[PDB]
RNA sequence: CUUACCUGGCCUUGACAUACUAGAAACUUUUCAGAGAUGGAUUGGUGCCUUCGGGAACCUAGAUACAGGUGCUGCAUGGCUGUCGUCAGCUCGUGUCGUGAGAUGUUGGGUUAAGUCCCGCAACGAGCGCAACCCUUUUCCUUACUUGCCAGCAUUUCGGAUGGGAACUUUAAGGAUACUGCCAGUGACAAACUGGAGGAAGGCGGGGACGACGUCAAGUCAUCAUGGCCCUUACGGCCAGGGCUACACACGUGCUACAAUGGUCGGUACAAAGGGUUGCUACACAGCGAUGUGAUGCUAAUCUCAAAAAGCCGAUCGUAGUCCGGAUUGGAGUCUGCAACUCGACUCCAUGAAGUCGGAAUCGCUAGUAAUCGCGGAUCAGAAUGCCGCGGUGAAUACGUUCCCG
């Protein structure tokens, strides 16, 4: 991938993660019922204030070794390209050909 | 008295087989509502009806596993072999009417690049 | 739609100036590239100029276009026959 | 009845089959009554991965890991036991959890 | 036609992977990550120490690393420095504290990745590549292979136009899954391009499966 | 095939009755492996027809399958005679594809009509029968 | 967002690395203008190492060598991949005839899935291919006795629920078995091929991985790396809106149907494989419903997704464009998301299109297969009729190699 793209999604990662705290404060606040709907909707409305890239609906997945955005397998936090090499390379524990 | 252990497509099957004068349960239930097909009935049924036995013996029967075909056969093997136990020399009986062969048929896996074991895509001609 | 329960969604800027405009009667069109706000009742009777990607076309708003969204009312896709 | 539960995770069934019989032997000399190991069900997790870098949707590598339980129980146990099972190293790819 | 990874092929048939360790699905993705890390920085700065293997355990909330190589002593250094600013380079890369151990290689020439390096060095200083293959196969097989074969592949001799030769000597069964095949790639930057360099050397048959492996 | 030959798949024989050939025509009428609703219909209509006229099922069933049985075919245009396993496949195919034509709403009843259709007589499975054999006559000189 | 494209608004040693110089702990609280990128204000604080006359981490300002490019060349390359094709071939030594290149082996009779094997022969022998070594399924044995099991005893609010048992099922490690082994034909007396007995299984028992020398300048510079060309106040970088979802048409691959072997309603059975802690949720209540609220147990052979559906029994519909089919459209909602106009899935009421089995042509399939029915997962906030798996019910037909394809 390209240099630039992958420095965007550190800033929306980091982004994500300075503003996770506020952001479910809200979240409870606009679910809570024993408080006003004039607190509830003062919530919502901040809730919308806040930047987007505190959003975690913004961040994609991406290889990590390349940065690729397609065929990602979170379990091993890799794309495919890499995925298959790495396997066959025998360093991925417990990792082998499947035949049944 | 007897046992006997029966599989078929998925399905096991334990037959206790003792003397007495021709009751049958299955799971708690009596044949006619445990199996709703007639088959199902007859298949159970083939291999008491064959040795002619039929009043001579009651049947325990537990199951679990596969569908109701499966569970037939599991059940006609498990009688066969508690049979062939109290009396080995019904054996050759059993074995020339086909209950003794237990029936290792199974379901193919499904395969890469084709709809099902051996389904293939259509082929476009040019 | 959005949930009832949620009420409508307008952008804060947006809501901002439409209250300044019913406040002062100015008639001056709003610029705005919010497609995605709901028409309300105090829209009727101000034009509001709505992004299209390219260009901001003009929209007055009467009550039929109440419970709207403003991009409705600006077509994003050139298209006259093949 | 102060009975302990040895629970044993691993990739690879050999590793944790010897563990087991260690730990097995271990309780045994110091004197405790040893209930299994009892083989816990396994898991098995699959994966499909393209092969060609561009485009060949039928060409694939099939990969596949297990992970392998084992279940320990040591009821009556003496005061040396204890002491020892602590003592007993840890082996790479063997996770071992002890609950009293 | 396109060829298995020889190693691949026998992950669990007849030989061990290169990490042992244990962790949940969570932690998975981060240990794999921070280990390829690992691997990537040993490789640049022991690239001169003769390397072939690394071997990466996490214990229990610590890590071991052990490196296979012909050179022990220039990883150890005079006195140990080298071997302890390593470890502590590496205990920072990983979370956990991390200990180093070293594997002598007494026989280089049974090994293939110390093989592949030593012919693209050999090719980027422009020795030729018939030469340097044909004495490679002679190494090997004097060291005492059962079976040699070498492959390169590209722009020999700064041709215009790519090809690829191989050498084989001995006997590679290939497709004999019990079989001792030790394999390797390696590239050669020239000024021309890349050249790629494939080794595979043939050892014998191990009998007794994984069991005589004792996982 | 080009090598060998594939031995013929045994059949179980029916249960109720006792009979291959209830059988076969069994999994003739099967469709989709529906094998109960295949056993309803063949025994409906087997105890339709008993009920209505005193007769053994499967001595009725054997006897019309005989008059419904071909006896000569033309492979590509030769004439040749047909053997055994094919006439009842052929026969049992015929009737099972004129009741697919015949007009009555379900399949048991109408299929017993053409039992008592062929048994008479006239028939489509019968009319069928009969252009084979005019056009193996048209060809009978070859061979 | 992804995003690489378009319109407009912006930055320039740069969003990211190294080297040089100066000042500042990093950080942290609230506002204003702007669509945002940005700009300008406004709060709290002076750690960590020190041979303390300094330095480490992280920032701000200056500076040039540079960074940056999904820009071009798959015909300059590495690595990776498709295909003939799991087709049965491709070779090498030394001998041998030939002035010679070469031949031979590797050719011939049968046989096999096979250059598989046995027979002949101035060839003798060996390698890479074939086979086997590996995984899974069928029979049995040993070890293990829970969270899994319940044959025999008892206790029962009749639910393995309890006291209990280690038998059976199953779970999962290690082993045994099958080898033309025995028999009769058969054939050159050989290879091999047919038919019997025992056996769970009899002639590679069934599947899976495993892809020879080579061919197509075959595919990929947009996974990645890389020679050489190009851009550098932009061909680099940031942002808000739009597009990738267009629509007089033509092709490929699928789903749903055209009904009675069926549609609707009532009752009632039987699976295997996976998934679950920013997750799955028992139960109660509210709603016609998608769902909401409270609450419970599960880091799981323990709790849960979960209703298997075809099936069986009963009634009704009686061949109608229908009680078949469910496209299109009008209203009214729910949930995920900062946000469903362009452009989400699902729910309810209303509406009820084409379609009554499809020309020439053409495609898959030899058995637990085809056909048919349901169930799960990777990707993923949400968004499968696609892909990769799982089980339930369960056929027809092969005379033969003349004809098409390889
Ligand atoms: C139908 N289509 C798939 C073809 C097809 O059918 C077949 C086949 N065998 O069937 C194929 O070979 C193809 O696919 C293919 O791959 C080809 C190429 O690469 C290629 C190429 O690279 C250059 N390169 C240059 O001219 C470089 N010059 C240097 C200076 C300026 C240009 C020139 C050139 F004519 C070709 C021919 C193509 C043909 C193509
Ligand atoms: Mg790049
Ligand atoms: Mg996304
Ligand atoms: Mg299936
Ligand atoms: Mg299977
Ligand atoms: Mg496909
Ligand atoms: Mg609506
Ligand atoms: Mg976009
Ligand atoms: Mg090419
Ligand atoms: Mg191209
Ligand atoms: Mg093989
Ligand atoms: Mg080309
Ligand atoms: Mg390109
Ligand atoms: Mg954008
Ligand atoms: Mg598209
Ligand atoms: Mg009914
Ligand atoms: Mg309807
Ligand atoms: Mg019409
Ligand atoms: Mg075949
Ligand atoms: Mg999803």
């Amino acid at each position: 991938a390209k240099k630039g793209m992958i420095n965007r999604e550190l800033k929306r990662e980091k982004t994500v993660a300075k503003y996770a705290a506020k952001r479910a404060e809200l979240k409870a606040t606009i679910a809570n019922v024993n408080a006003s709907d004039e607190e509830r909707f003062e919530a919502m409305l901040k809730l919308q204030a806040l930047p987007r890239n505190a959003s975690p609906v913004r961040l994609r997945n991406r290889c990590g070794l390349t940065g690729r955005p397609h065929g990602y397998f979170r379990k091993f936090g890799l794309s495919r390209n890499k995925l298959r090499d790495t396997v066959m390379q025998g360093d991925v524990p417990g990792v082998v050909k499947a035949s049944w | 008295t007897n046992y006997g252990t029966g599989r078929r497509k998925t399905a096991t099957a334990r037959v206790f087989l003792s003397a007495g004068t021709g009751k049958l349960v299955i799971n708690n239930r009596t044949l006619e509502q445990y199996f709703g097909r007639e088959t199902a009935r007859m298949v159970v049924r083939q291999p008491l009806e064959l040795l002619e036995a039929t009043e001579k013996y009651d049947l325990y029967i537990t199951v679990k596993g596969g569908g109701i075909g499966g569970q037939a056969g599991a059940i006609r093997h498990g009688i066969t072999r508690a049979l062939i136990a109290a009396d080995e020399t019904l054996k050759p009986v059993l074995r020339q009417a086909g209950f003794v062969t237990r029936d290792a048929r199974e379901v193919e896996r499904k395969k890469l690049g084709l709809r099902k074991a051996r389904k293939r895509p259509q082929f476009s001609k040019r | 739609p959005r949930s009832l329960k949620k009420g409508p969604f307008v952008d804060a800027h947006l809501f901002a100036k439409v209250e300044a405009a019913v406040a002062s009667n100015s008639r001056k069109p709003i610029k705005t590239w919010s497609r995605r706000s709901m028409i309300l009742p105090d829209f009727v009777g101000l034009t509001i100029s709505v992004h299209n990607g390219r260009n901001h076309v003009p929209v007055i708003v009467t009550e039929h276009m109440v419970g709207h969204k403003l991009g409705e009312f600006a077509p994003t896709r050139t298209y006259r026959g093949h | 009845n102060q009975r302990i539960r040895i629970r044993l995770k691993s990739f690879d069934h050999r590793l944790i089959d010897q563990s087991a019989q260690e730990i097995v032997e271990t309780a045994k000399r110091t004197g405790a009554q040893v209930c299994g190991p009892i083989p816990m069900p396994t898991r098995i997790e699959r994966f499909n991965v393209l092969t060609s870098p561009h485009v060949n949707k039928d060409a694939r590598d099939q990969y596949e890991i297990r992970t392998y339980k084992r279940l320990i129980d040591i009821v009556q146990p003496t005061d040396k036991t204890v002491d020892a099972l602590m003592k007993l190293d840890l082996a790479a790819g063997v996770d071992v959890q002890i609950a009293l | 036609g396109q060829k298995v990874h020889p190693i691949g092929i026998r992950l669990g048939v007849v030989k061990r992977h290169n990490a042992n360790w244990y962790a949940n699905p969570k932690q998975y993705a981060e240990y794999l990550l921070k280990d390829l890390q690992v691997r990537e920085f040993l490789t640049k700065k022991l690239k001169n120490a003769m390397v072939s293997n690394i071997l990466i355990e996490r214990p229990s909330g610590a890590a071991k690393v052990t490196i296979s190589t012909a050179r022990p002593g220039i990883v150890i250094g005079k006195k140990g420095e080298d071997i302890e600013k390593l470890q502590r380079e590496l205990t920072n890369i990983m979370g956990v504290p991390a200990q180093v151990s070293i594997n002598e290689i007494d026989r280089p020439d049974l090994d293939a990745r110390l093989v592949a390096e030593a012919i693209a060095s050999q090719l980027e200083k422009r020795v030729m590549f018939r030469r340097a293959m044909k004495r490679a196969v002679q190494n090997t097989m004097r060291a005492g292979a059962k079976g040699i074969k070498v492959e390169v592949s590209g722009r020999l001799g700064g041709a215009e136009i790519a090809r690829t030769e191989w050498y084989r000597e001995g006997r590679v069964p290939l497709h004999t899954l019990r079989a001792d095949i030790d394999y390797a790639t390696m590239r050669a930057e020239t000024t021309y391009g890349t050249i790629g360099v494939k080794v595979w050397i043939f050892r014998g048959e191990i009998l007794g499966g994984m069991k005589q492996v004792m996982n | 095939p080009r090598r060998r030959v594939v031995a013929a798949r045994e059949i179980l024989p029916d249960p109720k009755f006792s009979s291959q050939t209830i059988a076969k025509f069994m999994n003739h009428v099967m469709q989709d492996g529906k094998k109960s609703i295949a056993e309803s219909i063949v025994y409906g209509a087997l105890e339709r027809v008993q009920e209505k006229n005193k007769v053994d099922p499967v001595e009725f069933f054997e006897t019309t399958l005989e008059k419904v049985r071909p006896m000569v075919e033309v492979k590509a245009q030769v004439p040749m005679e047909v053997r055994p396993s094919r006439r009842t496949a052929l026969a049992m195919r015929w009737l099972v594809d004129a009741a697919a034509k015949r007009s009555e709403k379900t399949m048991a009843l109408r299929l017993a009509g053409e039992l008592l259709d062929a048994a008479e007589g006239k028939g489509a499975a019968i009319k069928k029968r009969e252009d084979v054999h005019r056009m193996a006559e048209a060809n009978k000189a070859f061979s």
